[PDB]
């Protein structure tokens, strides 16, 4: 119980810091069937969307601005954002409030905030697919 | 074998880049080019291909009276016949001796092509109205309530609390380990059984209608309420015409649209019929691009599939060959015309270049249908009702728990 | 006679996953974290409120209820039936969704008509009619006038490219 | 009227907006001017009522007279109901009816 | 409202009351075509059909 | 001799709902099919109006 709480931190620290959430090949078609080369293809993240074909260049920026369907989706990424924080917020709670308990209600007051951060996270995990299918 | 002042256009008159081959009268061509030559049957008179370089539409500018482009090609001398297209208002009938017209456009609406619409959280319960979602829940209660009355002051489980489990056990098609054993409470769990099989197979057969044949809504058709129901940005086309038409607004509801462009911003007007297009094609929220009626079935027509005809002709305004007010060559024109009118030349060329280009419409829209799986984003209101559910849940849970530790 | 040769419909093999085509792979991964989502708060909400769910019966209802199945025991609180009525209406409105898109991708690709005459090719814009050149048959439609093959002369002149191929071998072979 | 969705009739558009502005509101205009033509004062065939009358209707259109005569016979005639105003939306649900 | 028949049976309805002499000034809901463009005269059309 | 009564009955009635099931959903896609005349052309084809 100690190391799922251990590996439930870095796992999630992990996908909240790296930016590689989302893939992108916008593309053409020519007759002959004759598609593409890479025309457009961004990977993305939470914080840092970082651009890989059509500019080659890591603008890897903290989202306000440009550097069309990009930024859009990261208007909406920033409507879904929150939802990975809060159950990051509520996991460490119930990571160190766990560890109290090995050192009563301490040790069961800490599985409320796993399930808390799991169920913040399934919403987190909707809402961004939710804000994709939207754009 | 004069002047043709006409403009680089839509299927009227433009340069082919042929022209970057060929020479002669195909460096220009179109539509009126054709126009030209069954023109020249009568009048005898060749061509002179000048595509205006100032080509503005226009009349005589505002407070400066000089007149603009073709009619500032056309009304000083420097041309005498105008085959092209050019609108007749009675301003420029007090500058030109006209023709009679080819054909009649109105004013249009170039709204965009409807796009499938972005399904919001709720949109689960689209296949059954928001009457019957709230017929149903009082309908739960409504039977839960009568389970409860007939089991107790008769001869018991159902309190009212294992009622409201009875009741969403059916409704949810879950069952049910409970069960009641009077007659009289059979009954109820009777017919509301026969409730839920029929609303379930109404909402599992609506929604399979919604998913088959999904016909669209263009929600600013019937210009009068563009007009009033301001949503949208009332875009259109800039010095020529079509402002003019709404600037001498004696129409309210005409004016009142006519204000709300007159106090719009920042496309009060922009310019270029092709870019006008293009101000409706990459916007696609509010740009309502209000050109004349005969470019806007070209454009619809062509081959990007993308823009289509709301609403139908708000004027009626006429294409006429142009002549600078008394100008000899006029009377071999417009009895021309009527010899292409009347016999159906005219009409013969509306039946050619109408039917040029790659056919679209309804015709491109046949039998071609693959139809999409769910995205999450139909389906994703009740992962929140779900989650949302959990978190009044988890909530009684402590509610529960503190009014058991309070009571010690 | 001049007849059209187009290619057969073979159809395919499906790919043997196929029956969940009706709901995209972000659904199918979302009910499962929703699955486990449930059945660990069924879990919890009947653990220190008054026993008989661990988390094992927990799973086992939970996987009752969404295959709509009667899973035997029941919840015992209203802090218990929450759990179990909320998720009782989420696998109504999925299988539901389940039970309109399959007999959506059904009843659309039955409308799907092969071409079976020469009028119904002039409609379908899609498929590219060349014929051979230099032969007989360019000829019959460019002079005839049963204005279906008007028609169809009209968009195979208009060719883009050259739809006229030279020769039968090299025309068997553009299908 | 009496043909129940059986009989169409081609009138022109100033007619017809009239006509389904009467009390038994069951008629709609369907679809876009099939073209456009005009409404004419006529005189006989050259005619010493023909420019008094022609200077007339050219005076008659910017002092915005003509355009009220639009209005004055067809803007209050709404006493139908205009219930198409309140059914744009087509809605495709179950209704209780069902 | 007017018409034009087998040989003219001259223009049949209310233009037969316009080009016969009956009557001078016809304001009425006529239309302007290009038959009765030859045979009597209009004014400009003031409204829009 | 119990179960076959329990047996066949929960094979009646899973085919009647599924006939049920099937047919209010094809008395609805079919009349969501039925497009009212909007244009002169849709009414060229229409030869019952
Ligand atoms: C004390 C024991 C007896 C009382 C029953 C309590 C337990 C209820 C258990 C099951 C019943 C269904 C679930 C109740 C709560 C879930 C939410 C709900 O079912 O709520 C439905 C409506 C809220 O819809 P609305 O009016 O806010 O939106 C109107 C929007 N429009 C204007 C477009 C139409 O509220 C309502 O009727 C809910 C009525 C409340 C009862
Ligand atoms: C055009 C015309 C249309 C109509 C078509 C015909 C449809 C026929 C439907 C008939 C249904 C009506 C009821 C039939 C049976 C009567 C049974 C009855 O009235 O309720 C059962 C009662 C007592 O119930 P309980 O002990 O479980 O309550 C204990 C529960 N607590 C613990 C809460 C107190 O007595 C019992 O047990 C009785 C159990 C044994 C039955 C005795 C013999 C009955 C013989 C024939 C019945 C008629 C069948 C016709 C087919
Ligand atoms: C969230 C709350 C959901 C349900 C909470 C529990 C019931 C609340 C209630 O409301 O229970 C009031 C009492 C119940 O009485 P009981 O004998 O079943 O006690 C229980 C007998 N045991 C212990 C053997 C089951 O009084 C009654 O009978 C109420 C009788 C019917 C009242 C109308 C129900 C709908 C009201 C809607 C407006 C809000
Ligand atoms: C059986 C009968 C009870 C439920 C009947 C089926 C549920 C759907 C009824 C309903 O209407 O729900 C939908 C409501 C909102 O839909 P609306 O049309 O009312 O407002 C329109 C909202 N606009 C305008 C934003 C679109 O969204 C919601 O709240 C979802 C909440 C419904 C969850 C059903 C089960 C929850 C019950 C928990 C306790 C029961 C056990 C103990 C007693
Ligand atoms: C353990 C003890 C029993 C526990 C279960 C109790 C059974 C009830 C459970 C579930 C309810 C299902 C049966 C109730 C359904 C009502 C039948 C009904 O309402 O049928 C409809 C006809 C009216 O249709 P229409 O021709 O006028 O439509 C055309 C009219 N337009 C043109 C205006 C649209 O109503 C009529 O004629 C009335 C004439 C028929 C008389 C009743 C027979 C039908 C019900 C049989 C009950 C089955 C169980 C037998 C025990
Ligand atoms: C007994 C049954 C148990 C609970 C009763 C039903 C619970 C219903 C809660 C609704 C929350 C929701 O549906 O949220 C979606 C919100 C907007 O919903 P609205 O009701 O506030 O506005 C009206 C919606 N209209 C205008 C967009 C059409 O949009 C969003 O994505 C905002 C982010 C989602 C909300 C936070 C996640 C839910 C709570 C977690 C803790
Ligand atoms: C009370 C104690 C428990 C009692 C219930 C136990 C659960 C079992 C009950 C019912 C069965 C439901 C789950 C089994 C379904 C199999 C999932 C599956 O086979 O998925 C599909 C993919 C392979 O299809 P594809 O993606 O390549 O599609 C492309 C295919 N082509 C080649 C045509 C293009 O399989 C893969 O990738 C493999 C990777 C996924 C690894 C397994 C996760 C799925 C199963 C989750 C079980 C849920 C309960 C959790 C406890
Ligand atoms: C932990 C959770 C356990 C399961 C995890 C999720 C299962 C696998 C999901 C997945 O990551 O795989 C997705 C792949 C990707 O496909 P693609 O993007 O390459 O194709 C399109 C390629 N393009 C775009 C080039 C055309 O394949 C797919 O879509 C198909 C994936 C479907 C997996 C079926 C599992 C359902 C099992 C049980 C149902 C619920 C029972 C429990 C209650
Ligand atoms: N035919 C119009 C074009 C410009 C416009 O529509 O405003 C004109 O000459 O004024
Ligand atoms: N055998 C044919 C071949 C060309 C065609 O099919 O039209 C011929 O000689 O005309």
């Amino acid at each position: 119980s100690s190391v799922f709480a251990v590996c439930g931190l870095g796992l999630l620290g992990i996908a909240v810091s790296t930016d590689y959430w989302l893939y992108l090949e916008e593309g053409i078609i020519l007759p002959q069937n004759q598609s593409t080369e890479v025309k457009m293809s961004l990977h993305s993240g939470l914080w840092r969307v970082c651009f890989l074909a059509g500019e080659e260049r890591g603008r890897c920026f903290t989202i306000e601005y440009v550097m069309e369907s990009t930024v859009n989706v990261l208007k909406m990424i920033r409507s879904a954002t929150p939802f990975p924080l809060v159950s990051l917020f509520f996991m460490f709670i119930g990571f160190i409030l766990s560890n109290i308990g090995h050192i009563t209600i301490l040790a069961f007051v800490s599985g409320i905030f796993f399930i808390l951060s799991g169920l913040s996270l399934v919403v987190g995990l909707v809402l961004y697919i939710s804000s994709i299918n939207d754009e | 074998t004069v002047v043709v002042t006409t403009i680089l256009e839509s299927p009227y008159v433009m340069m082919k880049k042929n022209h970057e081959m060929l020479e002669g009268n195909e460096r220009y061509e179109g539509y009126c080019v054709d126009l030209a030559a069954e023109i020249a049957k009568h009048c005898g008179f060749k061509y002179k291909l000048t595509i205006v370089g100032d080509g503005k539409y226009g009349a005589r500018d505002a407070d400066t009276k000089i007149w603009n482009g073709m009619v500032g090609e056309l009304v000083y001398g420097k041309a005498d016949i105008a085959i092209a297209p050019l609108t007749i208002t009675l301003v420029r009938e007090e500058v030109i001796d006209f023709s009679k017209p080819f054909m009649s456009l109105g004013i249009s609406i170039m709204i965009k092509k409807p796009q499938k619409s972005k399904p919001g959280v709720f949109s689960f319960l689209d296949p059954l109205a928001y009457e019957i979602w709230m017929c149903i829940v009082f309908a739960y209660i409504g039977v839960s309530v009568v389970l409860f009355l007939v089991s107790r002051f008769s001869p018991n489980e159902f309190g009212i609390f294992n009622s409201l489990w009875f009741s969403l056990g059916a409704f949810m098609q879950q069952g049910c380990d409970i069960s009641p054993r009077s007659l009289s409470g059979r009954i109820v769990g009777g017919v509301w059984w026969f409730f839920t099989l029929i609303i379930i197979s109404s909402y599992t057969a609506n929604l399979a209608a919604f998913l088959t044949v999904e016909r669209m809504v263009s929600p600013i058709e019937s210009a009068e309420d563009l007009s009033k129901q301001t949503e949208i940005a009332y875009g259109t086309l800039d010095s020529g015409s079509t402002k003019e038409f709404f600037r001498r607004s004696k129409i309210a509801v005409f004016d009142k649209m006519w204000t709300y462009m007159r106090s719009a911003e920042p496309s009060v007007f922009v310019r270029t019929t092709a870019e006008g297009v293009a101000r409706v094609r990459k916007s696609k929220g509010k740009y309502a691009y209000l050109l004349e009626s005969t470019m806007n079935e070209y454009i619809e027509q062509r081959k990007p599939c993308d823009t289509m005809k709301v609403g139908g002709n708000l004027d009626s305004k006429g294409y006429g060959i142009a002549t600078p007010k008394g100008s000899s060559l006029g009377t071999p024109v417009n009895l021309a015309v009527l010899k292409l009118s009347e016999q159906g030349v005219l009409d013969k060329l509306k039946n050619k270049w109408w039917y040029d280009k790659g056919e679209c419409g309804a015709k491109d829209s046949g039998s071609k249908e693959k139809t999409s799986a769910l995205s999450l984003s139909n389906v994703a209101g009740v992962f929140y009702i779900l989650v949302g559910g959990l978190g009044l849940a988890m909530l009684v849970a402590l509610i529960e728990f503190c009014y058991k530790s309070r009571a010690e």
